């Protein structure tokens, strides 16, 4: 007659010796699958193109967020360096005849 | 004016009082009807923004293609213009000049969204329910018909609670509960 | 963002994973943990103060987190959803257990007594309820829909009596005595409810 | 017309549709008086919204309650829920407000399950 | 949440069905880029388009895991639930614990008088990556489904040759550390679906010298999975087996969760077909 | 399906066999039913009738 399905394969020791000798080949060569983690001027005319076009985009974001009733979807990434200057930190606050902080802005560890 | 004759015609080949090239096909009226927007200057208050999308699209097209600014910068923008929901898909970068239309931004209006979510029957009738004060976004009810609604914020429009129009809905399913005083 | 008041500077700028808005905030009294809540995500993000990583994304709300606040006594925190449920969290020390307390409508702007044993809520029906923490039950509730003055705007089409704009309270803060609540919303009026006697004291336009 | 108020009551899979209208003081469950509820031990589990607040406040009202679904017990938790909700939502509508906050503070101190459905939604650990 | 979780599915479909009509435009923009790079001739229907010509000036700046797993892929660890069918036999209630041990971040919640809606719907709420439910015949476990929760796919697996770990000996207890994986003999595009739907059940980025490795081997259309530990001798690697032996076979693949029962069927094992026994991954 | 095979052992010599019907639907015969001696469970591709006559081709 005629069948209709290759049945359940019988696990002989011959199958496993074909299988565990595969695993030794992929461990010892260390080529195996795994779910790797996801990490994380130029020209005088081109920079002036870049500087115009970011001044226009920040004008656009101010308009579009006002349409959207401020509910703003944040920017994905942001990496920046900044430079702080040691001042006696009455001089970082607004013009007013008092103060709350007397020491310098740079920490003693940071100097 | 008169359905002027054939010899009147050739001298007045160009005059027309209703339709001008300045007037630009009356596109501004033609989409004010389809979305039922209240004040006239509302169109060109969008069409200044919807033009300003394309002017930023154009100069960002004039940068060279393998520039990690330019590749970063419109995909930065299509994130926002899809979150706000003016454009259907995020894939094409040339939706940003071709699919950004006023009728795209004029259907994230609140009364259109109340007609999309099948709240009111028609689109004029949704303006009738907003102006009377039956609809709300989260805590506070909204009263300007022309409230833009973010695709994220599009989840949260409901009928305002204890209203006479959210009471009638619950009577149809025979599921009122006056401990809520619905 | 964290800030210093001795030096006027950020310590660290805590951020999420997928860049979410943050409405509200809760700080561990022993200043180790800063929790924040959204409208976009409805997951309570949790940052450590030292390491700017997020320790954990506390989740389990339907609808956004309105407010978040910590006990100053035993440092359990309690969230305030818009799925009409206060959910009180216990996040310190091998417990990680959760207790939801259902309320009637959307809650917003929670606040906790300095006892650390009661939680005062402001729902959207107007009514302010006062729950216990060690039990899930409530002590009592005080009714705030009537004694709220509401304005009719200029562009309105409804009477000021039957608009549902402003008859709830978008904030509450217990007094440090633990005996009085001051509430204030998008309305014209501020209130001073007494907590045991359950009656307002004076209403401020 | 006729002043009525409809409230629901829900335990495991049992609903309870309690119409409350101004009347003479009869209280029916499925076209049968409330003194004939089935489990006969839990009959005082449905006399709780009668006897907590005081039986005087039922002198002018009708309580027509009809229930489906549930079992023997989990219907008795539905008729005690919809009578408490149907009483405390008639005093905010057609009787005085200060009655309602007296009731809602009475059912609360006794058992809060009378008012809001204790939904035992799952938890994964 | 319930309305939000529904409407992101609707937009994910319209973002997917847009790509099928824009796959044709995706193909033609390869031709424009190459002919601009190297090669003069340019085909007829792409010649007469002025639409696609102006369209290309923006389109020149454009550029793999599955689309459901794409947002999380390496960033967030999965948290998974192994749960059992209904009133389980005490053999399979052991066997759900070997599935709870074979993955990391796996908790075992005994199921009884839960419905599949309120166990799904109370899991999207609490937030889990996916759901592992088992079935059995007379103690021998037979079936197994993995179903990614935020409207993600599901994969009903039939598993034939099982050897539970509690049968063997009191040899000890498993390593439970993050495993390396081994995927063998996955060539088909449907085979890559089963890769990317199984792989994300493990915590991302295993160490280079973690000691237990979980092989998923596909000889003869039966995905055969074994659990191994290894140490490396002076010459060869020497391994030994702990944990379950499976044969396994997927037989239907919905695009919804296992709740849904009317979602779109990506793949379905046809048994009753003239060429059923012929092909592989069919 | 009844009275095609005499014993429950006779079915076991024939399981996995591509059974077809008059109506034209296919299937396989899978397990020998025990408590009567002859019958067996068989999964078709669609709902077989009562009025229908299964035939297993053989040589």
């Amino acid at each position: 007659f005629d069948r209709t399905a290759k049945p359940v394969p019988v696990i002989t020791s011959e199958v496993t010796e074909s299988l565990e000798d595969m695993i030794r080949r992929r461990i010892q060569d260390s080529n195996f699958d795994d779910l790797q983690r996801r990490t994380l001027a130029l020209s005088e005319e081109l920079q002036k193109a870049h500087s115009e076009i970011s001044e226009l985009y920040a004008n656009l974001v101010y308009k579009l967020d006002v349409l959207s009733s401020v509910h703003f979807v944040p920017k994905p990434a942001s990496t920046s360096l900044e430079i702080r200057v040691e001042t006696p930190t009455i001089s970082m606050e607004d013009a007013q005849p008092l103060y709350m902080s007397n020491a310098s802005s740079l920490a003693p560890q940071e100097i | 004016v008169r359905k002027l004759k054939h010899h009147e015609q050739k001298l007045l080949k160009k005059v027309d009082f209703l339709e001008w090239k300045q007037d630009q096909g009356h596109r501004d009226t033609q989409v004010m009807r389809t979305y039922h927007i209240q004040n006239r200057e509302d169109y060109h208050k969008y069409n200044r923004i919807c033009g300003d999308i394309r002017r930023l699209a154009n100069k960002l097209s004039l940068l060279p293609p393998t520039d990690p600014f330019r590749r970063k910068h419109e995909q930065l923008l299509l994130d926002k213009l899809y979150a706000m929901g003016v454009l259907t898909t995020k894939s094409k970068i040339s939706d940003l000049e071709n699919k950004v239309t006023v009728s795209a931004i004029c259907r994230r209006r609140l009364p259109v969204i109340m007609h999309r979510l099948k709240m009111a029957e028609t689109i004029q009738d949704a303006v009738k329910f907003i102006e009377q004060g039956h609809v709300r976004v989260g805590p506070n009810l909204i009263n300007d018909p022309a409230y833009l609604v973010t695709r994220n914020m599009e989840d949260y429009v409901t009928w305002v609670d204890n209203s006479k129009i959210k009471k009638t809905l619950l009577r149809y399913r025979n599921q009122i509960d006056d401990f809520d005083f619905s | 963002r964290a800030w210093d008041l001795i030096r006027y500077r950020n310590f660290r700028t805590f951020t999420g994973t997928e860049r979410i808005q943050f409405n509200c905030l809760a700080v561990d009294p022993s200043g180790e943990v800063v929790c924040a809540g959204s409208l976009d995500n409805f997951d309570i993000h949790v940052w450590s103060v030292q390491t700017g990583q997020l320790l954990d994304a506390l989740s389990g709300h339907e609808g956004p987190v309105s407010c978040l606040s910590f006990s100053q006594e035993n440092s359990v925190l309690a969230s305030a959803s818009w799925d009409k449920t206060i959910r009180i969290w216990s996040i310190f020390g091998r417990s990680q257990q959760v207790e939801p307390i259902e309320v009637y409508s959307d809650v917003l702007a929670l606040s906790m007594r300095p006892d650390g044993k009661e939680v005062a809520v402001s729902t959207l029906k107007g009514q302010i309820s006062i729950f216990n923490i060690e039990d899930a039950k409530q002590v009592g509730n005080i009714d705030c829909r009537k004694d709220i003055i509401s304005g009719r705007f200029n562009q309105d089409r409804f009477t000021a009596k039957n608009s549902e704009r402003s008859k709830f309270f978008t904030t509450i803060h217990y007094s440090f005595d633990g005996m009085a609540i001051v509430a204030g919303g998008n309305n014209n009026s501020i209130c001073l409810y007494d907590v045991p006697n359950e009656v307002l004291l004076k209403r401020f336009i | 017309a006729v002043p009525s108020v409809q409230t629901f009551g829900k335990k495991k899979s049992a609903t309870a549709v309690a119409h409350v209208k101004a009347g003479k003081g009869l209280i029916k469950v499925n076209g049968s008086p409330i003194t004939l509820v089935e489990p006969e031990i839990l009959r005082f589990k449905v006399y709780e919204p009668l006897l907590l607040v005081g039986l005087d406040k039922f002198s002018n009202i009708d309580i027509r309650v009809r229930v489906t679904g549930g079992g023997h017990v989990s219907q008795v938790y539905a008729i005690r829920q919809a009578i408490a909700k149907g009483l405390v939502a008639y005093h905010q509508k057609y009787v005085d407000e200060q009655s309602k906050n007296e009731l809602k503070k009475a059912f609360t101190s006794y058992d809060r399950t009378l008012l809001i459905a204790d939904s035992r939604r799952p938890e994964p650990k | 949440m319930l309305r939000r979780q529904a409407r992101e599915r609707r937009e994910y479909l319209y973002r997917k069905a847009q790509e099928l009509q824009d796959s044709q435009l995706q193909q033609k923009r390869q031709i424009i880029k190459q002919a601009l790079a190297q090669g003069k001739p340019l085909p007829k229907e792409l010649a007469e388009d002025e639409s696609l010509q102006k369209d290309f000036r923006y389109d020149q700046s454009l550029k793999q895991v599955d689309d459901e797993y794409a947002a999380t892929s390496g960033i967030m660890d999965p948290r998974i639930i192994v749960t059992t069918s209904r009133d389980p036999s005490t053999r399979l209630s052991q066997f759900a614990k070997e599935i709870k041990l074979l993955f990391p971040n796996a908790v075992r919640l005994n199921r009884g008088n839960y419905v599949m809606p309120n166990l799904v719907d109370a899991c999207k709420k609490s937030g889990t990556t996916d759901l592992v439910v088992l079935h059995e015949h007379r103690g021998v476990p037979t079936s197994l489904t993995i179903s990614h929760f935020p409207h993600g796919p599901t994969a009903q697996f039939s598993l034939h040759n099982v050897v539970m770990r509690h049968d063997i000996i009191n040899a000890g207890n498993q390593s439970e550390v993050n495993p390396h994986l081994i995927f063998d003999n996955f060539t088909t595009a449907l085979g890559k679906r089963v890769v990317c739907i199984l792989k994300h059940l493990f915590n991302a980025g295993p160490k280079k010298d973690s000691e237990r490795v979980i092989t998923f081997a596909n000889r003869g259309d039966f995905i055969s999975v074994r659990q191994h530990v290894y140490v490396r001798t002076r010459e060869g690697v020497e391994i030994a087996e702990v944990g379950p032996r499976f044969e396994m076979r997927l037989f239907e693949l919905r695009l919804g969760t296992l709740e849904n029962k009317d979602a779109d069927v990506e793949w379905q094992l046809r048994r009753f077909i003239r060429t059923a026994n012929k092909k592989d991954y069919l | 399906i009844k009275d095609m095979f005499s014993s429950a052992m006779e079915v076991a010599r024939f399981e996995g066999a591509q059974i077809k019907t008059v109506s034209g639907i296919r299937g396989e015969i899978k397990r020998a039913l025990s408590k009567p001696e002859g019958h067996y469970r068989a999964a078709f591709e669609d709902k077989i009738l009562m009025s229908d006559i299964v035939i297993l081709r053989s040589w």
